[PDB]
């Protein structure tokens, strides 16, 4: 997330003095790393009435499961922001029906 | 609306041509996209990683 | 209700509790002689359905029987196999005493005279 | 009933000592008599209602009851000694269907 | 309760997570509906053999 700020200084270092005059290292540029597109997470309508009607429920949550399995977000589920450490965190509704949820 | 659309706007938005649900093509380098069925992942999360390929090709 | 379609994953998942509940707490030749304790019976319905999990045990199994009857070596923490290898012996005392026999993790289509003969 | 664990046992002591040919002998599930479906055997008004009524509510429960588990209204008493169990089928059925 | 709402909870219950109606019991793994009881107890006993 930002750690990953200090590696990619001193990892150099370690290799650029054993070259110390030939043809060294370039970086890549910033803006690579900038983005979040190309990551599959994106780190951050929604519409919580209870899940009432169970087999809409059934066509809704499918849809929104396979957006957050590549990292985009879902409606009722979202993906929530863990790139510090390397897992991730999911929100679930807590107005999500009983058997739906496990 | 339809995906249908989605596919030649976002055509437009790899070539440097104008959009059509969507107005920015590197002119403030982030991209504004205009809710039409008001998607957060079929017509925003979907369009904002595929304008990048746009954005090295414009570059 | 449907009594009838649930009946026959009545017996299959019978069999399946049965392995599973039975050959808890133990691993290695313990485990492959826990699994095969299964094939030595009459029933042709559970022999066949253990037929799909022991064929996958035995071969960790017979892989470090490869390199126990021909070159090469096993060492790790936790010794699925007959051998107990002894580090750090430079001894020549090895000539059975670096290869002990554990007996209890031996699995049951090698006999006393299967198993001692290839150590 | 409790008897078949006894048996179990002591059939188990006789097989081992006289082949020693298996490994590791299995003993038979405890868990299938625990678990009351591994075995094969264990709403609306009875009484106030019409004679055809109550010959298709029974025929719906009859349908359940040639396998053994208690139906909707007709149950098993319990096993105790009965090696050849029979059922108590519930009344308020006319007595010429009863035959 | 219905029926009805017992068979649609009995399919949940073969997944091995608890129905609408037919609720876990914590004496054992099995599942205890909320006569016809028995018929429902005898097919729960699918999800029981599912968790272990």
């Amino acid at each position: 997330l930002q750690q990953s700020l200090e590696l990619k200084r001193k990892m150099l270092r370690d290799k650029q003095n054993k070259k110390n005059s030939g043809q060294h290292l370039p970086i890549f540029p910033a803006w690579v790393y900038e983005r979040p597109a190309l990551i599959g997470d994106f780190l951050i309508t929604a519409l919580p009435i209870g899940t009432l009607p169970l087999a809409s429920q059934e066509s809704a949550v499918v849809e929104d499961l396979l957006y957050v399995l590549v990292g985009v977000d879902g409606r009722y589920v979202s993906a929530q922001p863990l790139a510090g450490r390397q897992s991730r965190t999911f929100l679930v509704d807590p107005n999500l029906d009983l058997s739906i949820r496990e | 609306i339809t995906e249908a659309a989605l596919v030649r706007d976002i055509l437009y938005v790899f070539q440097g041509i104008d959009g059509k649900n969507i107005k920015m093509n590197n002119t403030e380098n982030c991209y504004k996209v205009e809710g039409k069925a008001n998607l957060s992942r079929s017509l925003r999360d979907t369009a904002v990683r595929l304008s990048e390929l746009g954005w090295l090709h414009n570059k | 209700r449907l009594l009838v379609w649930t009946y026959d994953p009545k017996i299959r998942l019978k069999t399946l509790a049965a392995l599973v509940d039975h050959c808890q707490g133990r691993k290695g030749g313990e485990l492959a002689s826990a699994v095969h304790a299964y094939t030595k019976t009459g029933d042709p319905y559970m022999r066949s359905l253990v037929q799909h999990i022991l064929s996958l045990v035995s071969h960790p199994v017979l892989s470090f029987l490869y390199r126990w009857i021909y070159d090469g070596e096993l060492e790790d923490t936790y010794h699925e196999f007959f051998v107990a290898s002894d580090p750090t012996v430079k001894t020549d005392r090895l000539w059975h005493d670096k290869y002990t026999l554990r007996k209890s993790m031996i699995p049951s289509f090698m006999t006393m005279d299967q198993s001692r003969k290839v150590l």
